[PDB]
């Protein structure tokens, strides 16, 4: 149960973690279970979310674990919960604008 | 009275993970860069393969947990990275 | 060539104990059972990797089986299949009918059963053996 | 410490040009061990398998690395085959196997960095329809399901790349899943790209320029890679894919390594 | 070869010999035995080097095979053993003393070679009934 | 199959017990070296067996320690058998025994072999 508030369009850094330094798969989901950003391996991938096009992640971070989500363009309509889901760890995490 | 017995000869199961070797068919003269690969780090196939049905058994298996997946995985990685020589990395180090 | 014994083994696998012990008597005569190509300067030293990985195996079988008949020889049969020996069966090691194990159970049921307990009757083997020696 | 310094480096090797033709590698188990296979053809991958046989190689598994495709695989006997860790997930790489292969050609014409894949339609819609018969099996035959495109990410998971003779193709797969179904061939605009991300680690990977002849590709398709994305309905199937371990968890599913321990004691009445 | 190989054809010393001359024999020839170019100097250590370890090891598990069959029946090591199993006298009717005096081992086996097929199968039911009670 | 069966012996008593427990271009340096290595298990595979037949005649095949009754002669090296396990390598034994251990194998060979016509009367 995490905060983060943000003003507008600004790039947000949401960040779950895990202890394990070796890229493990993770992903992203929000409040109705929509997929926001996902790992495929070693590649990113996008959900069809209405973040779709604005999510993003730091791709040299996922070898030390760290898993980020950067959102730019915030508008209002984001303002929600989001969940990262690594293997266990489903943190929430929620956002205002 | 009983008395303890011991067998030898006996159809047990264990559950561990090991090393499984490599099996293919490669040529040893090819240039084609798996058969290249399979000659440095497999063996000859199976002449006369041993297979036996078992009767009676039930067994629980599981796929998104196997053990030799992950030595699939490395067994590629390490074909790829001595066949596919490329002009230009750019792997991340992250100090 | 042993490798092939190895797993000839689990043939009686989901029968009963009774009757797996008697298909081993069947068992026992069962586990009784080339590169001359011309090679390149290339395919000298290709052909015999091929040929020392093979005989690596070859000889994992042999030491294999004869680490096992060492410790079978150390619990006083040395070659027997069938070898029973002057330990007598403790109650505690999940004590059953005997008509309730040679007729209803599979041998893997027996991994389940007492291998909280096939570490201590293996040192009863080794000192019971050493015992009347 | 936290927005630490990686030095992206650059390693630059020797590249000649180079063939590439996968041919079948099968893993033996080493002496003292088994491998179980899993005879039966309505195993989903876990539980219970009730036929099982033990053999100590499997078979000739090819090593054809593809993103929302699995080429020259191999095939199922009875059905199509849906297995998924967990459905009713949304977060699950969703594999599918397929009992007849849908054959697509693809060649690069005589621009150097353009190719197409020919796949013919009606095999493709009785495949796509085979889908949606064992998938409605798993929901409530209803909720009309709609195939669509990818979301987006990287060029290599929202097109279906992959590698024959030595150049990288990316194709890309929109013509195969634009249909929704309620209760003459096709050809996909391919690319041949130079800058990759690599697969193997996290990195990019650039390469020669491609070949001057003709490059043909002779595939079988033998398997997709679905998702689903849970709104609040009708259940779109998004395909992707790319974690190469799902595409050895489709030839590595009926089978297992066990260790054989042939000494047993029991009691008996013996003197 | 240069292993258990001298073995298998030691044994065929003292073959015309009285049945009592070679089991004297036994037990103790058991006790007693068990170029300047680059190029040859290369086969000569790999693929010369090979094929002589593959004969090395097919002479152990001639061996191992033989001395598995032996631990079948119960002997399992010992090269002189006896048996559980009574000797049926409709086997070839001889005398006691006109067999093991005057007839060697190739006369004796051409007499016996019709049916020893069916002593293999008593000593392994006899060893197996003899564990079993 | 051991060959060397180490382990680093030294002390006697502790090398009874662990005896009972532990034994319970660039392809031609590693063809050459491979051979090198399985002519090194083969062999280690071949002394096994000539062995266990020398210990099958006296008896003792297959047991690791064995006991057998032939008792020491006075001029097979009289020490006390407390101190003899106490402080003493395994190896000062062959420095100690010189010549004994070629009638003490002769010795081991009658014991068996009047044994086998004793129990056969
Ligand atoms: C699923 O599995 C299937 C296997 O069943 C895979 O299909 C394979 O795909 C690869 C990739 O294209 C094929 O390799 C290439 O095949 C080209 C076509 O060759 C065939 O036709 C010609 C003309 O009729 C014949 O001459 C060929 O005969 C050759 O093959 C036989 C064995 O079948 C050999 O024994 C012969 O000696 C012949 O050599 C085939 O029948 C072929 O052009 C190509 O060879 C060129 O390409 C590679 C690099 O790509 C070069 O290293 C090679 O030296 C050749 O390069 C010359 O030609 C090119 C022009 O293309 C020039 O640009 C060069 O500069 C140079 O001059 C290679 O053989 C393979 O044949 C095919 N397998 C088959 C059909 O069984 C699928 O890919 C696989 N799916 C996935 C996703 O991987
Ligand atoms: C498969 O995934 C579903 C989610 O789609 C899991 O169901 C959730 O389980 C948790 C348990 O802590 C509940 O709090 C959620 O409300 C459930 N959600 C739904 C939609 O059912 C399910 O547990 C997963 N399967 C397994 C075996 O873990
Ligand atoms: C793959 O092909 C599809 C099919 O054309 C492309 O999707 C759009 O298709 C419409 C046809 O109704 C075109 O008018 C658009 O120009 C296409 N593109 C977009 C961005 O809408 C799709 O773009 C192709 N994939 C790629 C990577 O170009
Ligand atoms: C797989 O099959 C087992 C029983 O065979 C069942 O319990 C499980 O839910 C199935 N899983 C999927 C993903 O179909
Ligand atoms: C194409 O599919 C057929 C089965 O219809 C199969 O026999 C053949 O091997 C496949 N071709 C490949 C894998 O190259
Ligand atoms: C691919 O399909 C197009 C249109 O159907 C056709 O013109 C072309 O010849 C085909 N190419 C191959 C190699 O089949
Ligand atoms: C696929 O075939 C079905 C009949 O099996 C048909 O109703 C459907 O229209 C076909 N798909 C397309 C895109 O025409
Ligand atoms: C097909 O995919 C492209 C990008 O992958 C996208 O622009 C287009 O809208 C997709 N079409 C449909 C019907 O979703
Ligand atoms: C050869 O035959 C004679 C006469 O029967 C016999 O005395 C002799 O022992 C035989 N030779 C050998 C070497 O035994
Ligand atoms: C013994 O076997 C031979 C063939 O090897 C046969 O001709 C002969 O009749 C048999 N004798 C007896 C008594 O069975
Ligand atoms: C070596 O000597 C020390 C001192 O007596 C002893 O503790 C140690 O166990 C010895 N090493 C071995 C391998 O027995």
């Amino acid at each position: 149960k995490k905060v983060v508030l943000g003003k507008k369009g600004d790039t947000v850094e949401l960040t779950c973690t895990a202890s394990q330094k070796k890229s493990i798969q993770f992903h992203w989901k929000n409040s109705n279970q929509i997929k926001i950003l996902g790992n495929q391996g070693s590649f990113l991938t996008k959900g069809p979310s209405k973040l779709n096009d604005r999510a993003d992640s730091r791709r040299s971070l996922w070898d030390q674990g760290n898993f980020p989500l950067i959102i730019k363009n915030l508008k209002i309509e984001d303002s929600d919960t989001y969940i990262c889901e690594v293997e266990d760890q489903k943190e929430e995490v929620q956002l205002l604008v | 009275n009983l008395w303890v017995t011991v067998y030898y000869g006996v159809p047990v199961w264990k559950d561990a993970e090991t090393t499984l070797f490599c099996a293919s068919d490669a040529k040893a003269y090819e240039t084609e860069k798996h058969n290249v690969w399979a000659t440095h780090a497999c063996v000859p196939t199976d002449p006369n393969p041993q297979e036996i049905h078992l009767e009676n058994v039930t067994e629980e298996f599981n796929m998104w947990k196997n053990n030799m997946v992950e030595q699939m995985h490395t067994d590629i990685i390490s074909l790829w990275d001595q066949s596919l020589k490329p002009c230009v990395k750019l792997t991340p180090l992250c100090v | 060539g042993i490798g092939a014994v190895f797993l000839g083994f689990l043939g009686a696998a989901g029968s009963t104990m009774g009757a797996a012990s008697m298909t081993l008597t069947v068992q026992a005569r069962n586990l009784l059972s080339l590169l001359r190509a011309p090679e390149a300067q290339q395919h000298l030293l290709k052909l015999t990797v091929w040929g020392i990985k093979q005989l690596q195996a070859r000889v994992l079988a042999v030491e294999r089986y004869l680490r096992d008949q060492q410790l079978l020889g150390i619990w006083g049969c040395s070659g027997k299949l069938i070898c029973c020996t002057n330990v007598p069966w403790n109650s505690s090691w999940s004590n059953r009918n005997l008509s309730e194990i040679w007729d209803n159970m599979t041998w893997l049921q027996w991994d389940k059963e007492i291998s909280n307990y096939t570490q201590i009757i293996y040192g009863l083997l080794e000192e019971s053996q050493n015992q009347q020696e | 410490y936290r927005l630490i310094n990686c030095n992206t480096s650059a390693i630059t090797q020797a590249c000649p040009k180079v063939s590439f033709e996968p041919i079948p590698i099968h893993y033996c188990a080493p002496a003292g061990f088994a491998i179980l296979k899993c005879k039966d053809k309505k195993f989903n991958g876990t539980g219970p398998c009730p036929s099982v046989s033990t053999v100590q190689c499997t078979h000739g598994i090819k090593p054809v690395v593809s993103t929302q495709l699995l080429l020259n695989g191999s095939l199922a006997e009875e059905e199509v085959m849906i297995r998924s860790e967990n459905i009713t997930n949304n977060a699950k790489n969703i594999l599918v196997q397929f009992n007849t292969p849908v054959q697509i050609n693809c060649t690069r014409p005589n621009d150097i960095r353009q190719a197409h894949c020919n796949v013919s339609k009606a095999t493709w819609n009785e495949t796509l329809g085979k889908v949606v018969k064992q998938l409605r099996k798993h929901f409530g035959n209803n909720t009309i399901i709609r195939f669509a495109n990818s979301s987006g990410g990287d060029l290599e998971v929202t097109t279906h790349s992959f590698n024959c003779g030595g150049e990288f193709f990316y194709c890309n797969t929109s013509g195969l899943f634009n249909s929704t179904w309620i209760s003459d061939s096709i050809t996909l605009p391919c690319r041949i790209k130079q800058i990759i991300n690599m697969w193997q680690r996290i990195g990019q990977a650039m390469y020669a320029p491609p070949i001057q002849g003709v490059i043909r590709c002779v595939s079988n398709i033998t398997g997709l890679i679905l998702t689903r994305d849970g709104g609040s309905t009708t259940e779109t199937f998004r395909p992707g894919g790319g974690d190469m371990r799902d595409n050895w968890r489709s030839e590595l599913y009926k089978y297992k390594v066990v260790k054989i321990e042939p000494l047993g004691v029991a009691p008996t009445r013996c003197k």
